[PDB]
């Protein structure tokens, strides 16, 4: 009985990860995304005050 | 869930650091642009301002023609060496207050974080 | 420059042109080994300051001697992602994630808790132990030391109650949605085996995204020892009463954390204490703890927990004393008990803990509760008495009740003290304590109704 | 280079004047004989000389020209097989010049500068190093002592000596980094041969005896202590790691150990068989010991100085056994420094740096894995003392008793017939619960079993020994007196070991096995015997009870054949009753 809940678990800890991975990364483009408009203001704010 | 954080902080990284790469390049450049003056004067001012009594506001000698107004408001100008600052020196020993732009820079990702989080995510 | 170098025997450095430092400060030393290294500013006047390196003192040089100013005000970030990471130290990369997020330079020390904005317990914690939830309730706030020995092994009996503890307030019809387990260590002086035995338990099973680790190695500089807390202290502000969070600091090894402060307050001018132990101790001891006790209309608040060593228990030397005014309560260590592998080894008469009925109540821990807890006191301290003198009073005269009092407490240390490393809820704590007493008949039963046997026996 | 001349001479707080340059914790010399001091202080223009060499004569006026290292410590062969100081200069050679005197103003080489070894080509012109990179293989005696590239240093070669021998000042290597890669070359002890992290042991280390394995396990990576206090034959530990350990490669330091005591210990060894080869022991042993009679001040460097020594060989890929003899030399040495300075040490007897030069050396290295990914695990059995006699004080607790073994000691303990000594009932084990796994394997699979069982017994005797000093028991009982006798033979043969014989100690896993079980198993027959009505009278006038006695008079080859004949004996003279 334990041996058929061990194995089942395990591929329940393998589906888990796999979705978490596919959020993650999307996520993570999700943060690029965002910035990469919003690019040349941020430039913008570090420059203005850097050079007083 | 660390696999959530860990994957946002690599693409989180890579943006601060390129943003780093353009604000480099421009200071790299920095001298090429006719608005050198007005940029090397205010870091100064605020050096002869501070703890540098200015005994001597020491720069680069080819930053001395963009100086050289402001040499004879305060101090005498003779290098930091990256051409990209002003040390001060003071007269209270030699003191030692280096504005560079490099300086400020470094110091700006440890002293002004908040504010470029802020404006490329909120 | 900021000449003035003056007694740099060791980590002590002076240096004037101190009219342009501050108390409170940290600033870049520069040195011709390329070293760039901090320590605080303290002892400061117009001329002579007294600085102690971050880093050794191996470096120092009379070329060089400029400060470039860091600031004077203390800063100090106050984080929020902050509730899933691994540091050691200061905030060093362990897991590669950044030191700490920005949102304000607050400084180390802001000042404790005003005593007028905090309430009376109300709610209490479960860490998945029997004894020390059942008998004596770990109330909400509460400060309750854990008075370890030395030859023993403080550290790991620490850690163990670390997955055991998943908090239950079920009983009382509250989620640990409400009361989250948000575990914030942060220990000092601590060995190289221990330190790593310590990322060991929290990898095993899921509680490592729910709890930041800070740890000051026994190699990482004496000066660091000390701001290591005051760090995650000022982040902890801003976890458990302005997210509504509840976190539980759980300290380790005192020793470490006295005897470095000892040094930076003898070139403060300040005369060490009783048994050399600072005595300017107090008050920095205080600030550690006194951000403690729940906070009127914010439901999250900290509850301290300090871990900290002396020879045999012993009252004789400050580190007791001292803690022993502020906090409250006393869990003390068996030799018997930890040498037969009962753990976590807590005394008979010896162990109490100051408050235990005003944080629970009936039906909030369960109705029989409260008898059962003064039950199991008397209870178990009879057996203590004939847990040796079986052939000391003869073979020449035995009596039953005293008898039967041998066999409880054989059966309460295995079944009742200790229930291994297994997870347990106040409901299955409590079965155990029912189920050993029931050998026991109804006359030597004293301390419990008629009303809670008429319920459970 | 660095300019100045003594200003005021005043024994061993000698104030230099005239330092520009200097820098904190270097190496100089100063004198005109050259007595080779330390910078602890800067003051301006004015230094504090630390005088490590005695002073006779030395006056005002003479060089302070500072050398400009810290201490920095010549890695290279020629260590292995030798007698050095623990800030490196050969005994040997200081001998073989002068006398068997010890002469003031005579420093010798810093490692070798007249000996030659092979040079085999082992990386070529076309490829780079790395930090913890073999650049050849030396063969030193029956050793296999290579040359690594010490981490923070690297770049890519430019040349490599072809197959031939070589003084080892001379490059062999070189590279396109502006350094030279050398058979002697140095390296601070400021910055010891970096590692990738502190890793958890769980791999046991053995000195071959049957108390400081068995009932309190010591570790490979490990760190322990065995106070006894102001001497109580706690040097005599070093006849059982002498000849009976399992340490590929020994080094043996002592902070500053008063001749006397090493002078039986000190030429002890190079007498000893070597089990790792066959003739002397210093094959495997380095020898580093700093004595008395070498400076008081070469006594406070010791430790910090000597761990490198210790790294350079663990690194390689060895298990390296390093022991710091009697670590309270070195806090009357820390503790001097407060004298001649003036300044007050911390109060009440206790010295002014705690933790900070203490606790850093002993964590530096014990199981960790290494940059080259190599396995560098440090092995401590600090045999120690405490300072003040009380062992409540910061610097025992802060590293010396938070160790992964404690073993107390009373004076008249060991005056019975045990040397060394371990206390019955105030010996933990702090670690031991991780090396649980290998003990099941490698020795014997119901080994964690056999242990606690024993210490049991031995630990629950301390019941009896308080109502003894109480009112006294006086109600012979069968039970009474079952715990009594049996304890009491557990520390009369047991306990009683002698690191003198070969008979008395020295165990391999059969021996340690075997005894543990002879025991165990008598006292377990006792417990059915006296049940019935068997008086522990009769049990005693058995013969069985002069085996246990004979059962440390018997070798461990013999171990096996003799316990298998006991085992019958047993069950014979008690079952049977």
């Amino acid at each position: 009985l334990e041996a058929q809940y061990r194995e089942r678990e395990r591929a329940e800890t393998e589906a888990l990860l796999a979705r978490y991975r596919e959020r993650a990364e999307a996520e993570a483009k999700a943060v690029r995304e965002k910035a990469m408009a919003r690019l040349d203001e941020a430039v913008a704010l570090v420059l203005k005050e850097v050079l007083p | 869930e660390l696999l959530v954080a860990t994957a946002r902080t690599q693409a989180r990284g890579e943006v601060l650091e390129e943003v780093r790469r353009r604000v480099r390049e421009a200071l790299e450049a920095l001298p090429q642009k006719p608005e050198w003056p007005e940029v090397v004067r205010k870091l100064a001012l605020e050096a002869l301002e501070a703890l540098p009594g200015a005994k001597a506001l020491v720069a680069n000698p080819e930053d001395l023609p963009h100086l050289e107004a402001m040499a004879r408001e305060r101090g005498v100008e003779l290098e930091p060496a990256l051409r990209l600052g002003v040390r001060a020196v003071g007269a209270e020993g030699k003191t030692q207050v280096e504005n560079s732009l490099l300086a400020r820079m470094d110091r700006a990702w440890d002293a002004m974080s908040s504010k470029v989080a802020q404006a490329l995510w909120g | 420059e900021y000449t003035g170098i003056t007694y740099i025997s060791g980590p002590l450095l002076f240096v004037e042109n101190a009219k342009d430092l501050a108390y409170g400060a940290i600033v870049d030393i520069k040195d011709g080994t390329g070293r760039v290294r901090g320590g605080q500013v303290i002892e400061v006047s117009e001329e002579y300051a007294v600085i102690q390196v971050f880093e050794e003192t191996t470096g120092l040089d009379l070329a060089t001697t400029s400060v470039s100013l860091v600031e004077d005000v203390a800063r100090l970030g106050v984080s929020k992602e902050m509730l899933g990471r691994r540091f050691n130290g200061i905030g060093k990369p362990i897991d590669g994630l950044p030191p700490i997020t920005p949102e304000k330079r607050l400084p180390i020390t802001g000042l404790p808790l005003n005593p007028v904005a905090r309430r009376k317990p109300e709610q209490f914690i479960q860490t998945g132990i029997s004894t020390i939830d059942v008998m004596n309730t770990l109330v909400r706030g509460q400060k309750l030391p854990i008075f370890s020995g030395s030859g023993l092994p403080a550290n790991e009996i620490a850690a163990q109650i670390a997955r055991q503890a998943t908090v239950r307030p079920d009983l009382s019809g509250e989620g640990e949605k409400e009361e989250p387990f948000a575990v914030v260590f942060a220990a000092m002086g601590i060995t190289q085996r221990e330190l790593s035995y310590f990322i060991q338990e929290f990898e095993r099973t899921g509680a490592l995204s729910r709890s930041v680790l800070f740890l000051n190695k026994a190699d990482d500089p004496t000066i660091e020892r000390i701001l290591t807390p005051r760090m995650a202290l000022t982040v902890a502000e801003y976890l458990a009463f302005e997210h509504d969070y509840h976190v539980l600091v759980i300290l380790t090894d005192m020793t470490n954390y006295c005897e470095a402060l000892r040094e930076i307050g003898a070139a403060r001018e300040e005369i060490p204490g009783r048994r050399g132990y600072p005595g300017y101790m107090y008050t920095d001891l205080a600030t550690i703890y006194e951000r403690a006790g729940v906070v009127e209309g914010k439901k999250g608040s900290v509850t301290q927990i300090p871990i900290l060593s002396m020879p045999d228990d012993d009252r004789t030397h400050p580190i007791p004393d001292l803690t022993g005014y502020i906090t409250e309560g006393q869990i003390q260590l068996s030799r018997e008990l930890h040498r037969k592998g009962i753990y976590p080894p807590i005394d008979p008469l010896p162990s109490l803990s100051r408050l235990m009925n005003n944080g629970v109540g009936k039906g909030k821990t369960r109705e029989d509760h409260k008898q059962v807890s003064d039950q199991l006191y008397s209870a178990y301290a009879n057996g203590v008495d004939i847990r040796k003198l079986v052939a000391i009073i003869g073979e020449d005269a035995l009596t039953e009740n005293d008898r039967r009092y041998l066999q409880f407490a054989d059966a309460f240390e295995r079944f009742f003290i200790n229930q291994g490393q297994q997870n347990r809820s106040i409901e299955e704590s409590l079965q155990i304590a029912w189920a050993l007493l029931s050998m026991l008949p109804q006359g030597e039963l004293k301390r419990i109704s008629k009303d809670h046997i008429g319920k459970y026996y | 280079m660095i300019q100045g001349v003594i200003q005021k001479i005043a024994g061993p707080a000698v104030i230099a004047k005239g330092m520009l340059g200097a820098r904190m914790y270097d190496i100089c010399k100063v004198g005109e004989e050259g007595l080779v001091g330390e910078i602890i202080r800067l003051d301006g223009d004015t230094a504090f000389v630390q005088v490590y060499e005695d002073t006779s004569g030395l006056k005002v006026g003479e060089p302070v020209v500072s050398t400009g290292l810290p201490l920095a410590v010549e890695l290279g062969p020629g260590m292995l097989n030798g007698i050095y100081d623990g800030i490196q200069r050969p005994l040997e050679r200081i001998r073989e010049k002068t006398g068997i005197y010890i002469t003031r103003g005579v420093v010798v080489h810093a490692l070798d500068r007249e000996k030659k070894w092979a040079w085999t080509p082992m990386v070529k012109p076309g490829d780079e190093v790395r930090g913890g990179m073999v650049l050849g293989t030396v063969p030193e005696f029956g050793f296999t002592h290579k040359i690594l590239v010490p981490p923070d240093v690297r770049g890519r070669v430019k040349e490599v000596k072809p197959a031939g021998e070589y003084t080892v000042e001379e490059p062999v290597v070189v590279l396109e980094d502006g350094t030279e890669l050398k058979m002697y070359h140095t390296w601070p002890v400021r910055r010891a041969r970096p590692v990738q992290r502190k890793l958890d042991p769980n791999t046991p280390f053995l000195t071959g005896m049957r108390i400081l394995d068995v009932l309190f396990p010591v570790a490979m990576g490990g760190t322990a202590a065995i106070p006894g206090p102001f001497g109580s034959g706690k040097t005599v530990t070093q006849q059982s790691l002498a000849k009976w350990s399992n340490a590929d490669v020994v080094v043996y330091v002592g902070c500053g150990e008063r001749g006397n005591e090493m002078t039986d210990v000190l030429v002890e060894f190079p007498e000893l068989t070597d089990p790792k080869t066959g003739g002397p022991l210093m094959h495997r042993t380095v020898l580093i010991a700093n004595t008395s009679n070498m400076p008081v001040a070469a006594r406070e460097a010791s430790i910090y100085v000597g761990v490198t020594i210790a790294e350079y060989f663990r690194d390689q890929g060895f298990s390296v056994a390093l022991m710091a003899d009697s670590t309270s030399r070195w806090a009357e040495a820390l503790r001097e420094i407060s004298s001649r300075l003036e300044e007050m040490p911390a109060e009440e007897g206790y010295p002014p740096y705690l933790a900070a030069r203490l606790a850093a050396f002993y964590e530096r290295a014990g199981k960790v894995i290494t940059l080259g990914g190599e396995e560098g695990a440090v092995t401590i059995v600090g045999a120690v003392s405490p300072p003040g006699g009380d062992m409540s004080e910061p610097v025992t607790q802060s590293t010396l008793r938070i160790v992964g073994a404690f073993w107390r000691l009373d004076a008249s303990l060991a005056f019975r017939r045990h040397f060394p000594a371990i206390n019955w009932n105030g010996s933990y084990s702090l670690f031991t619960s991780a090396l649980d796994p290998w003990y099941r394997e490698n020795v014997a699979e119901d080994y964690p079993e056999l242990r606690d069982a024993i210490s049991e017994l031995l630990q629950r005797e301390a019941g009896l020994q308080e109502i003894v000093q109480l009112v006294g028991p006086d109600a012979l009982q069968d039970a009474e007196r079952l715990v009594i006798e049996v304890g009491r033979i557990i520390r009369e043969d047991f306990l009683q070991q002698n690191a003198y014989h070969e008979v008395d100690a020295y165990c391999s896993m059969k021996k340690a096995y075997g005894i543990m079980k002879m025991i165990l198993a008598f006292y377990k027959e006792a417990e059915a015997a006296i049940k019935r009505g068997v008086s522990i009278d009769e049990i005693l006038q058995l013969p069985v009870l002069e085996r246990i006695g004979r059962a440390r008079y018997v070798s461990e080859e013999e171990f096996p054949a003799y316990f298998e004949e006991a085992m019958k004996e047993i069950q014979g003279a008690f079952k049977a009753l």
